[PDB]
């Protein structure tokens, strides 16, 4: 599915702290600035590079 | 820092912060690293080393070779003028 069966996704770190807790289409905004579009229904992407 | 009274900036972030976790820890990386794969003293290239002409001068051998021969015709004599 296109992030419909998603409330969010993040990266966290030991203190419950998020670094970035977003919907799916705020996630898949910053997916669209690396490979200037969307990667499949139901794959999702993060850059830590 | 702009400090406002009676509205005065609290005196400190105090003792009810939440800690949130223990995991603080990094653990040392323990390794051994080998990198020993048989080296064979050479390379092949297409060219290296060299330093190509552009143009070359032009160049050459030499020969000579003969004989000194000849068939002649002389001036007839003539009357001397003076002395």
């Amino acid at each position: 599915n296109a992030g419909t069966d998603i409330n969010y996704l993040s990266q966290r770190t030991a203190n419950f702290s998020d670094t970035r807790k977003l919907d799916p289409k705020t996630w898949a905004a910053q997916t669209r600035r690396r490979i200037a579009t969307d990667f499949p229904k139901g794959v999702y992407y993060c850059d830590n590079r | 820092a702009l400090i406002n009274p009676q509205f005065p900036y609290a005196g400190p972030v105090p003792i009810p912060g939440p800690a949130p976790t223990e995991t603080m820890p990094l653990l040392n990386y323990r390794v051994e690293g080998r990198i020993a794969g048989i080296q064979q003293a050479r390379q092949f290239m297409p060219f290296l080393q060299g330093p190509h002409r552009a143009v070359a001068e032009q160049t050459y051998h030499a020969i000579g070779t003969g004989i000194q021969m000849g068939q002649t015709f002389n001036q007839p004599l003539i009357n001397t003028q003076e002395g």
